[PDB]
């Protein structure tokens, strides 16, 4: 994650000194992936509708990462996971492309957490994009509920003195003077 | 009167010893009111009875001075058999180091570490040794818990003092911290008002120019 | 200098009192300054009495707009708040004490009465005021103090009041922000009267040498538990009482800004509503210091004695 950002920063300001004012085609690819990393689609969508049409037509994996976000956008996670593991990213975008696998299983297992007190369990295994049976043991070991009779899932849901000093601190100077 | 019976037998057992001393603390056992046994264990005669043939009534006295109750349980075969006062007074004892660690105590930890079957029972032994001053807590029958406010402290078995120097030196260092934190507060403090004071006497001689200038 | 308060200089005096400033305007005192020791003195008197009220005179002298409290001594008197000038009848225990006091270098002379309103705030009745205005009438230069024993302790926050009264037929002019105070229902319908009638005079005290001596004993013992919990401001009833002080000065200075907007060109309204404005955000930061040092005192004691090791 970390390195992400790292990376994500260091390719930012690639393309912004871009001699020749386009970057390199890695440079995009991975500018793109990191965004759907972040969930950040509308710097996703922004940065595919300022890549020029050539690049697209000469790198065809480009729009390969453009039609997965486009899914991530509409987030039909059962056709995320498929269009994720279709397409071979190279190996500057087949760890990141993983990345971005791991976090949309997190982002849905919250997002089923959260919101949903009671779920089918197709429901949640295309959520998860696994079959039913190992996402019950997955969620079992996870101290969750499961209702075999009616396929149902039940999910639980889940300052230094030094700085208190300074700020109470801060707090009689200002109101000192 | 305890402390006085627990003196005139620290007096006596520096002259009569053997069964009868082993008797006499069987009947310091069995007599309401001792709560400390540290200053019998320290007599001599104690000692005299480390090296005696008799053990089981020294093991006894060694586990009312440190051990608790679920240790007895333990050693129901090399204690002499207790009496009612006797195991009341050791139950008390080991609800003193419960006491000690924590001062909310659940129902659930008392039925276990005390072998208590009923809860009745379990009432009347607390209130017995609140009202004997033992204890000084609350207890919540809602929540099952036995809320201690102040409790009675126990022995020592010289290998604590140790513990007992890191304790202290830590709080010594604690407090220290917080005067040198308390001290740069002040440090603090005072540079806030210098600063002030240079703002407002900055502000003073700008008018003072200004008012030289016109 | 802060002893220089204690240096007493009868020339000074004897010009003051020769000078008259007070008969130029009767609103001249505006301060009250009163030393460590005769507060105490008054409030230990008053408290021994404990609902019965008690009155004493007040040593002192004046200093500008100022008076100035150095000391003060009981007087046997019977029917304070009852009997119109009560301290009449101690006249020659009067003498014979401030007599005695000058032969022990006690040099001030009488500046005012002080009495006690034992769980009924700090106010002047008809029979006060009645005695004020004599003791102004002869003794211009008098200064009434009322105390509050009972709500001293029950707020912790002394309950001191200093006052001075009207001439017969003299009007008030339009300032009297009459701070709210909870006297009992017909004792505070004549408490608004009166706040209607006398003018109070700014607390204003001095820290000195009497003080620190006080402050340091009590605190190192008396203190030994700093705690005393932390917060004596819980009870909302004065930080309370300050707050909604705040919102009604506040809300009249809105509504004397808007009905100013029609007019163009009255600066007098502007200086006053600034005034205002700034008179009402100081007594809000005040309140916030005196909240801030309690927490932090709070803090610091119950982090240290919890979390120790
Ligand atoms: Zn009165």
């Amino acid at each position: 994650a970390f390195s992400f950002k790292k990376l994500l920063d260091q390719c930012e300001n690639q393309e912004l000194e871009a001699p020749g004012g386009i970057a390199t085609p890695p440079v995009y690819g991975q500018l793109l992936a990191l965004y759907l990393l972040h969930n950040d689609m509308n710097n996703a969508r922004y940065l595919w509708k300022r890549i020029p049409p050539a690049i697209k037509s000469a790198n065809s994996e480009l729009g390969g990462i453009w039609s997965v976000g486009q899914r991530i956008w509409q987030r039909d996670f059962p056709g995320i996971y498929t269009t994720i593991n279709a397409h071979q990213w190279s190996e500057t975008v087949q760890p990141i492309m993983e990345a971005l696998r791991d976090a949309t299983r997190r982002r849905a297992f919250a997002l089923v957490s959260q919101a949903y007190t009671s779920i089918i369990a197709d429901d949640f295994a295309a959520f998860v994009g696994l079959p039913v049976e190992e996402a019950v043991k997955g969620i079992l070991e996870q101290g969750w509920q499961a209702d075999s009779t009616t396929r149902m899932v039940l999910p639980r849901k889940p300052i230094p003195n030094e700085q208190q000093l300074a700020r109470l601190t801060d707090y009689v100077a200002f109101l000192e003077n | 009167p305890s402390s006085n019976l627990l003196e005139q037998f620290i007096l006596l057992a520096k002259g009569t010893s053997g069964s009868a001393l082993t008797a006499l603390i069987s009947q310091v056992l069995e007599a309401p009111g001792v709560y400390v046994f540290g200053e019998l264990l320290e007599l001599a005669n104690v000692q005299e009875l480390a090296e005696g043939a008799n053990a089981a009534y020294l093991q006894l006295l060694n586990l009312f001075a440190y051990g608790t109750y679920p240790d007895y349980i333990a050693n129901k075969e090399s204690l002499p058999e207790l009496s009612t006062a006797q195991q009341n007074k050791l139950k008390h004892l080991t609800i003193v180091s419960l006491a000690s660690r924590m001062k909310c105590i659940p129902y659930s930890v008392l039925l276990k570490d005390l072998e208590m079957r009923n809860l009745r029972e379990l009432e009347d032994l607390i209130i017995e040794a609140v009202y004997t001053d033992i204890i000084q807590g609350k207890l919540d029958q809602r929540n099952q818990l036995l809320e201690v406010d102040f409790c009675i402290g126990r022995d020592i078995r010289k290998k604590d003092i140790n513990n007992i120097v890191k304790t202290l030196h830590e709080w010594c260092d604690g407090c220290e911290a917080v005067l040198l934190g308390i001290e740069q507060q002040v440090l603090r403090a005072n540079q806030y008002k210098e600063n002030h004071n240079r703002t407002q006497q900055q502000v003073e001689a700008e008018v003072t120019n200004i008012k030289k200038t016109l | 200098s802060i002893d220089e308060i204690y240096k007493y200089d009868k020339k000074q005096q004897q010009e003051i009192l020769a000078a008259k400033p007070w008969t130029k305007d009767h609103h001249y005192f505006k301060y009250c300054k009163i030393s460590a020791l005769a507060l105490l003195k008054m409030v230990m008197h008053a408290r021994s009495g404990g609902n019965l009220e008690v009155m004493g005179l007040m040593l002192g002298k004046v200093d500008g707009e100022t008076m100035i409290i150095m000391d003060s001594f009981a007087l046997p008197v019977e029917g304070t708040e009852t009997r119109v000038n009560a301290q009449a009848a101690a006249y020659e225990y009067m003498a014979a004490y401030i007599e005695n006091a000058k032969q022990v270098g006690r040099l001030e002379n009488a500046i005012g009465w002080y009495h006690s309103h034992p769980g009924y705030g700090c106010w002047l009745s008809g029979i006060d005021v009645s005695t004020q205005m004599l003791n102004q009438q002869f003794q211009e230069p008098f200064v009434a103090v009322v105390i509050d024993p009972t709500r001293t302790i029950s707020a912790g926050k002394v309950n001191l009041g200093a006052f001075r009264t009207y001439p017969k037929g003299y009007k008030p002019p339009d300032e009297g922000p009459s701070e709210y105070q909870t006297i009992p229902l017909n004792k505070i319908e004549d408490f608004g009267v009166h706040c209607k009638q006398y003018y109070a005079l700014e607390v204003s005290y001095f820290k000195s040498s009497l003080d620190r001596k006080l402050l340091e004993l009590l605190w190192n013992k008396y203190w030994v538990n700093t705690l005393s919990s932390s917060s004596l401001l819980t009870n909302a009833d004065y930080t309370t009482g300050q707050v909604f002080d705040l919102s009604e000065k506040l809300e009249q200075s809105e509504a004397q800004l808007g009905r100013g907007s029609f007019m163009l060109g009255l600066e007098t309204h502007d200086r006053k509503s600034e005034d205002k404005l700034a008179k009402a955000t100081r007594d809000s930061c005040k309140t916030t210091i005196e909240a801030i040092h309690g927490l932090m005192s709070q803090v610091i004691k119950d982090k240290l004695f919890n979390q120790i090791n």
